DNA sequence: CCACCACGCGGGCGGTAGCGTGCTTTTTTCGATCTTCC
DNA sequence: GGAAGATCGAAAAAAGCACGCTACCGCCCGCGTGGTGG
RNA sequence: UGGCGGUAGCGU
C-alpha cells in the first residue's frame, strides 16, 4: 500500500486508513516519542501539520514541490481547532492569548 | 422524585378537576390575521397573513408579493408557522 | 501567532456572543430535498451556506456577493468552511446544573457549598427543598427540607424564609454568597482550628476560593442556562447511498435536549400543576447531563442497538478520543506499508525499494521534475505520463532519489532505534529489502513481519534524517552504550568456521609470505582452511603522536585468519582475529576498532565482515542432520540407576521410615543431579571427541559437529537449548508450580510418549500466555514512563553544585554484581577524587570520567566516588548537561537540547516484554581471602571470650589486602563471633552465628539473675517444661495479663551480690532488660551470669514487571517497616487496647513522638535502646515515601536504583542508572510548606519545588527570610497528572477531573514542553527546534 | 554522496546547529540561485552543503558575514540607482 | 379491500416482571466504635 | 457523662487495561399511524 | 470510498 495524496476525512480533515480505502500508514504515539528521542524537531512537525491536517500548508507544499521548492508552512492543524470547538461546546471556554 | 414514586395531594387533583382552561396552543396557530411563513411553492420563503381557513386543504394567507400582498389560497403543507 | 492558552469556564452572555443564532427545532434535515430547516440543527441561516459561494434559495451564486446576506431567505453568500466554526445555542427554559462541575469528585458545587454531594442530588433532582433566606426563623441559610418539613415550615412561617428546588435554587445559592468574607472567616477558622483534617479541609477551600477571586469568573456561571451548538460539519450526516443518513450520537442527543426544551415550555406556557413541571425540569436536567456526559449518572442513554450513546466528552477522552487518536498521532501522507526481506548486498546505509511503491511515493516530485525538463505542460500530462509508465518517467525516478532518505519504522516501535532513515535503491519485485546488521536494531525477523516507509519532502528534514537519524549514526544503543550493529547468526558462525585449526588439515606447516598468497591458495583448492601455517604479516600500531608505524613479523595462526585479515583496517592489532573468534569476539573487535579508529572506518570493517561471513557460511555448507545430535552411550546406565535409586527411596518410605514430603525432595535431588551428570556427560562426548589422525598418532581435538560448532560459536542456541537436544528434558513444572516426580527422561531426537508430551506442554502454554497478558503490561509501563518524563530536556551547562551521589561498587552477598567502572563510567566527578591515603587530587573537581580516567582510577584501588547526579541538578525546567553526564551513543558530552527524558523512558520501556509476571540461615559464610571490618557495632566479650554485638544494623565487610571492600554482610542483633575484628581469613572460614528459630536475649553486664517484679499468674507463669519439666517463666501478654498486674511490668534485674540491679556502666540508671510477649526464660532464680549471656529467647512474587510497576508508583508495601522519627531512647506509654503506644524521648531534645504500633506486629526494639534517626523498628519493607521523609533524597534514589537494577540484572537485561535518576528526579517535583515566613505560599499548600526554590532564592537576594518546604514523593501517575501545563495531564487520561479543575481556577498554559507543542503542531523546545525556540525566547527578552 | 556526516559533526561540535546551517545553505542553493564554492559531481543540495561544510568553507559566523556584505551591498546599489 | 412505501413525534424494553452476575488499583464516604475530653 | 474529634475498617464509585495492520459480517432511530397501488 | 459493534487472522 503506498500513498502520496488522496482523499481526507470530512471530519479531521486527515487522510483515510487501510488499503481499500487508499488511506495513508499512522503515525502513533510510539513514533512520536522516538522522533523526539532523536531529537527530531522539523521532521516532526512536518509530519504533524503541512502532511496531515493543515490544508493550506498542503496545498503550500504541493504547489512549492511542484515548483521545485522545498519550504514548509506550518500553519495550524484542524485537530486542535475542532477539539477547541468540542470544548466549547461542553460550556468551557478555551482560547489563544496572542499576549 | 426519589425511590419511592411521587404521591400528589388531593388538593392538586381537586383543582385539575375544575381545571377547564382556553389555550390558543402554539404550534397549531394558523389563525385568522397571522404572521406565518410560506417556504414552498411560488412564494418559498415569504411572511404572509392568515386571514381565513378556505375549506380545509387550501387555507388562505395575504401572500406578499414584491408590490403588495394579494388574496391567494394554497396548501397547509406549503407554509409553516413563524 | 500566539504565547498561551486560557482555559476557563464560560459565562451564558459570551455564550450568546459565540453563537451566530438560535436554533429552536428538531429537525435537521428534509429528506425530501436535501436541505435543512429553518432554526433545525444544520440550519443554513444559522450555520452557513452548503455549498462555496452559493444561496441557498439561489438568488446570488457567485463571487461578487460576497459578504453579503439574502433577502430571501437570510443567508450569508460565504464560503462552506465557515460551517466548521459557527456555533449554535439553545436558550434552555430552566437553568440546569453540569454534570461536569457536579459529578467529577470531588464535588466543585458541593465542596464550594460546604455541603455534602447527596443533598445537592437531592436538591438538584426535585427531591428535597433548600433553603435560600433563612431570615429570623430558626432556619439557618443552607437546610435541607423534605416536602412534609417545608409544608410544616410554611405553615408556621409565612414568607419569612424562602425554599426552592432544582437547579434554580443552587444557582440563588451561588449567586447569594460573597467570597471575600467567606475566605476571611475560613482563614480566620483555619488559624484557630487545630484537627488535622479540619485544617486541611480549609486549607483545600481557602484554595479553591482564592482561585475563585483570583480570575474573573463568577460562581453562578457554573449552572448552565444557554446551551452550545457543535457545528453541523464536526456532527456531519454523511450519506449512506440508500436514500437515507447516518445520524451521529450527537445530533440524537441535541434532538432529545431541544424536544424537552419545547415540552418543559410549552408545558410551563399551559400552567402546569406543580408535580408535572418538577418531572419536566428532571427530564431537562437528566437529559442535558446526558448529552454533556452520558453515563456519569444514573443509567446511559441506550442506542438503536443497544449500546450507550456516545457524548461530547465520550470523544475527548480515552484511545479513541481526540486527544489519543487524532491530535497525539494522525494518519500521514507520502507513506507505504510493505513486507520486509532481507538483502545481503545493501550496504549499511542502503535499503531496497519497489521501482512502483517508490513511483507512487515521489509522484509530486516526479511531476516537478517533468514539468521542468517540459516533458508536461500541465498536471494533467505529467499524470498521464506517469500512469502509463514510459522509459522518460524511471529516469526522472531515478534521478529524483539519488540521495532522499526514507525514514523505515516497525509496528512496536518502542526506543527510538525502531524508525530509521535508509538511502532507498530502486529494485524490481514486491518487498522492502533490509539490512541484516540492523535487524537485531528493529527486532524483526523476515517471517512475515511488514514495515512503514515515510518520505520526508523538505530539505530540514532531509538533511536533519540524514545526519541524526540515519543507521551509519546510530551504532550504540542509547540505554547502556553497548553496541548495536553486531553479527547476529551467519556471519558470526561464517568466522567461526574461519578463524578455526585443525590438526592434520590439507596444506599444513606451509609457510606463507602473506594473505594474498593464503588467498589464492584457498582458492585454488591447494591447502584447506583451517590448516595451521606460519604467515609473514605487517601490522600498523596508532603511535602517541597519532601517526601509524608498520611493524612485519611472522605469525603462527591459520589460513582462515589470514585471509580474514585483509579486511581489518590498518590501526587494529592482529591479536583480535587471531582466536576462534566467536560471537562475543567479534563484538569486542568491531567495539575496539570503533574506539581505536573512528567512525568512518567502523562501518566499512562492518560491511566487510558481513559480506566475508556470508560467502564463507556458504563456502562452509554447515548443515543439521539426524546424526548430530549423538546419545551418550552412559545414558541409559544413568537412567537405570536413577530409577533403582528411586525405587529403593519409595519402598523405604513404604516402610515408613521417611514422610512423604522428605522423600518427595530426596526424589526431585536425585532426578535433578541425575540429569546434570547426563547433560555433563553429553558435553563431553560432543565438545572434544573428535580424534583426528595426526601424522604419527591419533589426537584429541574439538569437535567439527555441527550443533557444538553452531552453538558454541553463540550463533544460535545456548546450553539448556543443546541439553534439551540430546539430553533428557528433565523435570518439568505442573501449571500450580511445583515440580513433578517424574521428570521427562526422553531426547528430541528420540521418542516421546503421549504423557510426557501433555507434561511438557504446560510449560509452552503459560510463556505464551505471559507474553500475550504482558504485552500490554509493558506499553502501559512504556506509556506513562514516557508521560511522566516528557518535559525534561537539558538547558544549562554547570549549574555549579557541589553535591552528589556517594557511588561504589555493588555488593550483594558473597558476589560482586555490579564493580565501580561500569556504574561510574561515562559520568563527572561531584568533587576532587583523593588518592586513599595520600589526601592527592587524583582526579580534578569537574572532569568527565572516560575510559582512560577509569583506568587511572581503579589502577589505585578506588571505590567511593561522588558523582554529579540529575537528581541533584540544581537547574530550574531542566538539567544541565555536567550534572547528566555522558551522551552514552556519542563518545563526547551529551549536546544541549536533547531531550533526556524520553530516552531515560524508551531505555526503561524496551526491556519490558524480556521480563515476566509469573507468579511462583545460621552462619556467616566467607568466600575470599582477607580483613574482616565491622560498622555500626556495639560488642561486648561473652563468657568465653566470643564478641557478640549489641547493635540491630551491624555490618561486616571482607576486605582484601589491597583495601578495596569484596563482601558484605549484614550480621544480625547479638550473633556470636568466631573471630575478632581485624584478623584475616581464608575462604571456607565460618565468622559469627546466631539462632534464626529464635532469639536470645544479650546481658552486657555479669551478676546474678532474681525473679523480681513479676507474679506466677498475673504477669508470668512458671509453666513446667514438656520434656525437661523444669520450672520456666512465660510472659503473659496485656491481653491476659490481669488487671491489678497491668503496672506491674516484667523486667529482669541483673544484681551483684548485694542484691540490688547492678547500673549499667557509663549509665545512669541500672540495668533492666524488659520482658516482652512470649517470652521463655530457662534459668531460676538468682542465676549467676557473666556478659553476653542468653537470658530469654523469643520466638521468630516480588519480581518481573509488577515489581517495577510498585517501585515506579511508589505503592505502599501493605506492610512497613516502622522508622523512628527522631534519635532517641524508646519507651513503652499505655497500651490502649488495640495499638501499643511508644515514645521517642531525645536526650537533649522534647518528645514529641508517640506512634501507634499494632499489637500483632513483632517489635525489634525492646524498652531500654537506644535508637537514631530512621531506624528499622519492625520487620518488613520500607515505604518509599518514610526512606524519603528520613533518610533524605539520596537514600531513597539509591534504594530504587538499587530494586530496579537487580530486577533488570535478574533477567540479564543491563541498564545504565542515569535513566532511573531521571525518572527518579521527575518523581520529586512537589514541596510542601511547613513554614510560611515571608513568602506568600499557604502552611499546607503544595505547589512546585522549583517555583519554592526560586522564591527563596529571590527572598534571599532580598534578604527577608524564606520559606521551609519539605520534599514529597508522588507516584508516576500522580506526578504526570499533577503538572503545571494542564494540556498534558488532559491528554494522558482523566480528561474530566483535570479539564474541570483547569476551568475553574482559570488557568494559563505556557508551552514550554514537548507534548502540548506537539499538540498544538509547532517546533518542539528539544533537539534542533529547541534552539530556534531559544531565539524565540530572547525575542520576548526585550 | 555522504555516508556518515561525523567530521562535519565535529567541525561544527554540537551537531544541532549543523542541520540549521546545512539547510540555510542549501535553501540558498536552490531557490537563491547561488552558485556552490565546492565542485558537485550530479549531487543534491543537501549532501553538496554537507560537503562545502566538510572543508570548513560554510559556517553560520562566515555564512552570516556574506549575508550581511551581500544585504550591504544590494542597499548600496540600490541607494546609489536611486541617487 | 388488503399488502406495502412514508412519516413524524418520543426514548429501556418490554410487561398486568424482571433483566445484572470470572479485575485491579485508587479515591471517597460512612456507620460503628472509641475515646477522649471539659 | 454526653458531645465532638479520631479512626478505622468496610463498602461503594471511578478509571484503565500496548502498538500497528488485514479480512468478513451486521447496522446506521423503532413504532403507532397513514395513505396508496396491486 | 464514512463511521462504528462483533468475529477471525498477522507481526511482536
Ligand atoms: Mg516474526
Ligand atoms: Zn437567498
Ligand atoms: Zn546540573
Amino acid at each position: 500500500h503506498a500513498r502520496s495524496t488522496g482523499s481526507y476525512s470530512l471530519v479531521t480533515q486527515q487522510p483515510l486508513g487501510g488499503k481499500a480505502q487508499f488511506g495513508g500508514q499512522r503515525f502513533g504515539e510510539m513514533e512520536v516519542w522516538a522522533l523526539e528521542a532523536y531529537g527530531a524537531a522539523y521532521t516532526l512537525q512536518e509530519m504533524l501539520t503541512v502532511k496531515s491536517d493543515d490544508v493550506n500548508g498542503r496545498t503550500k507544499m504541493y504547489k512549492n514541490i511542484v515548483d521545485g521548492n522545498h519550504q514548509m508552512e506550518p500553519g495550524m492543524p484542524e485537530s486542535f481547532n475542532v477539539l477547541l470547538k468540542e470544548i466549547r461546546s461542553l460550556g468551557i471556554n478555551i482560547e489563544l492569548e496572542d499576549e | 422524585f426519589g425511590a419511592s414514586p411521587a404521591i400528589v395531594p388531593s388538593a392538586v387533583i381537586h383543582q385539575l378537576s375544575v381545571y377547564k382552561p382556553k389555550d390558543i396552543v402554539d404550534p397549531a396557530t394558523p389563525y385568522p390575521g397571522d404572521k406565518v411563513i410560506i417556504t414552498e411553492g411560488a412564494f418559498e420563503g415569504f411572511q404572509a397573513i392568515f386571514t381565513e381557513p378556505d375549506g380545509e386543504a387550501r387555507s388562505m394567507l395575504l401572500l406578499n408579493l414584491i408590490n403588495k400582498e394579494i388574496k391567494h389560497s394554497v396548501k397547509n403543507t406549503e407554509f409553516r408557522k413563524l | 501567532e500566539f504565547d498561551a492558552i486560557k482555559i476557563a469556564l464560560a459565562s451564558p452572555d459570551m455564550i450568546r456572543s459565540w453563537s451566530f443564532g438560535e436554533v429552536k427545532k428538531p429537525e435537521t434535515i428534509n429528506y425530501r430535498t436535501f436541505k435543512p430547516e429553518r432554526d433545525g440543527l444544520f440550519c443554513a441561516r444559522i450555520f452557513g451556506p452548503v455549498k462555496d459561494y452559493e444561496c441557498l434559495c439561489g438568488k446570488y451564486k457567485r463571487l461578487k456577493h460576497r459578504g453579503v446576506i439574502c433577502e430571501k431567505c437570510g443567508v450569508e453568500v460565504t464560503q462552506t468552511k465557515v460551517r466548521r466554526e459557527r456555533m449554535g445555542h439553545i436558550e434552555l427554559a430552566s437553568p440546569t446544573a453540569h454534570i461536569w462541575f457536579l459529578k467529577s469528585l470531588p464535588s466543585r458545587i458541593g465542596l464550594l457549598l460546604d455541603m455534602p454531594l447527596r443533598d445537592i442530588e437531592r436538591v438538584l433532582y426535585f427531591e428535597s427543598y433548600v433553603v435560600i433566606e433563612g431570615g429570623m426563623t430558626n432556619l439557618e441559610r443552607q437546610q435541607i427540607l423534605t416536602e412534609e418539613q417545608y409544608l410544616d415550615a410554611l405553615e408556621e412561617f409565612g414568607d419569612e424564609f424562602d425554599a426552592k428546588m432544582g437547579a434554580e435554587a443552587i444557582q440563588a445559592l451561588l449567586k447569594s454568597m460573597d467570597l471575600e468574607q467567606e475566605c476571611e472567616q475560613l482563614r480566620e477558622e483555619l488559624n484557630e482550628t487545630n484537627s488535622e483534617t479540619k485544617r486541611k479541609k480549609l486549607t483545600k477551600r481557602i484554595k479553591l476560593l482564592e482561585a475563585f477571586v483570583q480570575s474573573g469568573n463568577k460562581p453562578e456561571w457554573m449552572i448552565l442556562t444557554v446551551l452550545p451548538v457543535l457545528p453541523p460539519d464536526l456532527r456531519p450526516l454523511v450519506p449512506l447511498d440508500g436514500g437515507r443518513f447516518a445520524t451521529s450520537d450527537l445530533n440524537d442527543l441535541y434532538r432529545r435536549v431541544i424536544n424537552r426544551n419545547n415540552r418543559l415550555k410549552r408545558l410551563l406556557d399551559l400552567a402546569a400543576p406543580d408535580i408535572i413541571v418538577r418531572n419536566e425540569k428532571r427530564m431537562l436536567q437528566e437529559a442535558v447531563d446526558a448529552l454533556l456526559d452520558n453515563g456519569r449518572r444514573g443509567r446511559a442513554i441506550t442506542g438503536s442497538n443497544k449500546r450507550p450513546l456516545k457524548s461530547l466528552a465520550d470523544m475527548i477522552k480515552g484511545k479513541q478520543g481526540r486527544f489519543r487518536q487524532n491530535l497525539l498521532g494522525k494518519r500521514v501522507d507520502y507513506s507505504g506499508r510493505s513486507v520486509i526481506t532481507v538483502g545481503p548486498y545493501l550496504r549499511l546505509h542502503q535499503c531496497g525499494l519497489p521501482k512502483k511503491m517508490a513511483l507512487e511515493l515521489f509522484k509530486p516530485f516526479i511531476y516537478g521534475k517533468l514539468e521542468l525538463r517540459g516533458l508536461a505542460t500541465t498536471i494533467k500530462a505529467a499524470k498521464k505520463m506517469v500512469e502509463r509508465e514510459e522509459a522518460v518517467v524511471w529516469d526522472i525516478l531515478d534521478e529524483v532519489i539519488r540521495e532522499h532518505p526514507v525514514l523505515l519504522n516497525r509496528a512496536p516501535t518502542l526506543h527510538r532505534l525502531g524508525i530509521q532513515a535508509f538511502e532507498p535503491v530502486l529494485i524490481e519485485g514486491k518487498a522492502i529489502q533490509l539490512h541484516p546488521l540492523v535487524c537485531a536494531a528493529y527486532n524483526a525477523d523476515f517471517d512475515g513481519d511488514q514495515m512503514a516507509v515515510h518520505v520526508p519532502l523538505t530539505l530540514e528534514a532531509q538533511l536533519e534524517a540524514r545526519a541524526l537519524m540515519m543507521s551509519t549514526n546510530n551504532i550504540l544503543s542509547p540505554a547502556n552504550g553497548e553496541p548495536i550493529i553486531v553479527p547476529s547468526q551467519d556471519v558470526v558462525l561464517g568466522l567461526y568456521y574461519m578463524t578455526r585449526d585443525c590438526v592434520n588439515a590439507k596444506g599444513e606447516g606451509m609457510v606463507l609470505t602473506g594473505p594474498k598468497e593464503a588467498e589464492r591458495l584457498y582458492r585454488s583448492g591447494l591447502a584447506s582452511l583451517h590448516a595451521r601455517v606460519k604467515v609473514r604479516i605487517t601490522e600498523y600500531e596508532k603511535d602517541a603522536n597519532g601517526e601509524l608505524v608498520a611493524k612485519t613479523s611472522l605469525k603462527d595462526t591459520t589460513v582462515g585468519r589470514a585471509i580474514l585479515w585483509m579486511i581489518v583496517p590498518k590501526g587494529l592489532p592482529y591479536s583480535i582475529v587471531n582466536q576462534a573468534l566467536g560471537k562475543k569476539a567479534i563484538s569486542k573487535m568491531l567495539n575496539t576498532c570503533y574506539r581505536i579508529l573512528g567512525l568512518k572506518p567502523t562501518v566499512i570493517f562492518a560491511d566487510q565482515i558481513m559480506y566475508t561471513g556470508f560467502a564463507y557460511a556458504a563456502r562452509s555448507g554447515a548443515s543439521v542432520g539426524i546424526d548430530d545430535m549423538v546419545i551418550p552411550e552412559k545414558k541409559h546406565e544413568i537412567i537405570s540407576e536413577a530409577e533403582a535409586e528411586v525405587a529403593e527411596i519409595q519402598e523405604q518410605f513404604q516402610s515408613g521410615l521417611v514422610t512423604a514430603g522428605e522423600r518427595y525432595n530426596k526424589v526431585i535431588d536425585i532426578w535433578a543431579a541425575a540429569n546434570d551428570r547426563v547433560s555433563k556427560a553429553m558435553m563431553d562426548n560432543l565438545q572434544t571427541e573428535t580424534v583426528i589422525n595426526r601424522d604419527g598418532q591419533e589426537e584429541k581435538q574439538v569437535s567439527f559437529n555441527s550443533i557444538y560448532m553452531m552453538a558454541d560459536s553463540g550463533a544460535r542456541g545456548s546450553a539448556a537449548q543443546i541439553r534439551q537436544l540430546a539430553g533428557m528434558r528433565g523435570l518439568m513444572a505442573k501449571p500450580d508450580g511445583s515440580i513433578i516426580e517424574t521428570p521427562i527422561t526422553a531426547n528430541f531426537r528420540e521418542g516421546l510418549n503421549v504423557l510426557q508430551y501433555f507434561i511438557s506442554t504446560h510449560g509452552a502454554r503459560k510463556g505464551l500466555a505471559d507474553t500475550a497478558l504482558k504485552t500490554a503490561n509493558s506499553g502501559y509501563l512504556t506509556r506513562r514512563l514516557v508521560d511522566v518524563a516528557q518535559d525534561l530536556v537539558v538547558t544549562e551547562d554547570d549549574c555549579g553544585t557541589h553535591e552528589g551521589i556517594m557511588m561504589t561498587p555493588v555488593i550483594e552477598g558473597g558476589d560482586v554484581k555490579e564493580p565501580l567502572r561500569d556504574r561510574v563510567l561515562g559520568r563527572v566527578t561531584a568533587e576532587d577524587v583523593l588518592k586513599p591515603g595520600t589526601a592527592d587530587i587524583l582526579v580534578p573537581r569537574n572532569t568527565l570520567l572516560h575510559e582512560q580516567w577509569c583506568d587511572l582510577l581503579e589502577e589505585n584501588s578506588v571505590d567511593a566516588v561522588k558523582v554529579r547526579s540529575v537528581v541533584s541538578c540544581d537547574t530550574d525546567f531542566g538539567v544541565c548537561a555536567h550534572c547528566y553526564g555522558r551522551d552514552l551513543a556519542r563518545g563526547h558530552i551529551i549536546n544541549k537540547g536533547e531531550a533526556i527524558g524520553v530516552i531515560a523512558a524508551q531505555s526503561i520501556g524496551e526491556p519490558g516484554t524480556q521480563l515476566t509476571m509469573r507468579t511462583f540461615e545460621s552462619s556467616i559464610q566467607v568466600k575470599n581471602k582477607g580483613s574482616i571490618k565491622l560498622s555500626n557495632v556495639k560488642s561486648v566479650v561473652n563468657s568465653s571470650g566470643k564478641l557478640v554485638i549489641t547493635s540491630r544494623n551491624t555490618e561486616l565487610k571482607l576486605i582484601d589486602e589491597f583495601g578495596r571492600t569484596k563482601e558484605s554482610y549484614k550480621v544480625p542483633y547479638g550473633a556470636v563471633l568466631a573471630k575478632g575484628d581485624g584478623e584475616q581469613v581464608a575462604g571456607g572460614e565460618t565468622v559469627a552465628n546466631w539462632d534464626p528459630h529464635t532469639m536470645p536475649v544479650i546481658t552486657e553486664v555479669s551478676g546474678f539473675v532474681r525473679f523480681t517484679d513479676m507474679i506466677d499468674g498475673q504477669t508470668i507463669t512458671r509453666q513446667t517444661d514438656e520434656l525437661t519439666g523444669l520450672s520456666s517463666l512465660v510472659v503473659l501478654d496485656s491481653a491476659e495479663r490481669t488487671a491489678g498486674g497491668k503496672d506491674l511490668r516484667p523486667a529482669l534485674k541483673i544484681v551483684d551480690a548485694q542484691g540490688n540491679d547492678v547500673l549499667i556502666p557509663g549509665t545512669d540508671m541500672p540495668a533492666q532488660y524488659f520482658l516482652p510477649g512470649k517470652a521463655i526464660v530457662q534459668l531460676e532464680d538468682g542465676v549467676q551470669i557473666s556478659s553476653g549471656d542468653t537470658l530469654a529467647r523469643i520466638p521468630q512474587i516480588t519480581g518481573g514487571l509488577p515489581r517495577v510497576a510498585d517501585l515506579f508508583e511508589a505503592r505502599r508495601p501493605k506492610e512497613p517497616a516502622i522508622l523512628a522519627e527522631i534519635s532517641g531512647i524508646v519507651s513503652f506509654g499505655k497500651e490502649t487496647k488495640g495499638k501499643r503506644r511508644l515514645v521517642i524521648t531525645p536526650v537533649d531534645g522534647s518528645d514529641p513522638y508517640e506512634e501507634m504500633i499494632p499489637k500483632w506486629r513483632q517489635l525489634n526494639v525492646f524498652e531500654g535502646e537506644r535508637v537514631e534517626r530512621g531506624d528499622v523498628i519492625s520487620d518488613g519493607p520500607e515505604a518509599p515515601h518514610d526512606i524519603l521523609r528520613l533518610r533524605g533524597v539520596h537514600a531513597v534514589t539509591r534504594y530504587i536504583v538499587n530494586e530496579v537494577q537487580d530486577v533488570y540484572r535478574l533477567q540479564g537485561v543491563k541498564i545504565n542508572d542515569k535513566h532511573i535518576e531521571v525518572i527518579v528526579r521527575q518523581m520529586l517535583r512537589k514541596a510542601t510548606i511547613v513554614n510560611a515566613g515571608s513568602s506568600d505560599f499557604l502552611e499546607g499548600e503544595q505547589v512546585e519545588y522549583s517555583r519554592v526554590k526560586i522564591a527563596n532564592r529571590e527572598l534571599e537576594a532580598n534578604g527577608k527570610v524564606g520559606a521551609t518546604y519539605s520534599r514529597d514523593l508522588l507516584g508516576i501517575t500522580k506526578a504526570s497528572l499533577a503538572t503545571e501545563s494542564f494540556i498534558s495531564a488532559a491528554s494522558f487520561q482523566e480528561t474530566t477531573r483535570v479539564l474541570t479543575e483547569a476551568a475553574v481556577a482559570g488557568k494559563r498554559d505556557e508551552l514550554r514542553g514537548l507534548k502540548e507543542n506537539v499538540i498544538v503542531g509547532r517546533l518542539i523546545p528539544a533537539g534542533t527546534g529547541y534552539a530556534y525556540h531559544q531565539d524565540r525566547m530572547r525575542r520576548r527578552a526585550a | 554522496a555522504r555516508v556518515t556526516v561525523q567530521d562535519a559533526v565535529e567541525k561544527i561540535g554540537n551537531r544541532f546547529d549543523l542541520v540549521l546551517v546545512a539547510a540555510r545553505r542549501a535553501r540558498q542553493m536552490q531557490v537563491g540561485g547561488k552558485d556552490p564554492l565546492v565542485p558537485e559531481e550530479n549531487d543534491k543540495t543537501t549532501v553538496i552543503a554537507l560537503r562545502e561544510i566538510e572543508e570548513g568553507l560554510i559556517n553560520n559566523q562566515i555564512l552570516d558575514v556574506r549575508e550581511r556584505q551581500e544585504q550591504q551591498e544590494q542597499e548600496a546599489a540600490e541607494l546609489q540607482a536611486v541617487t
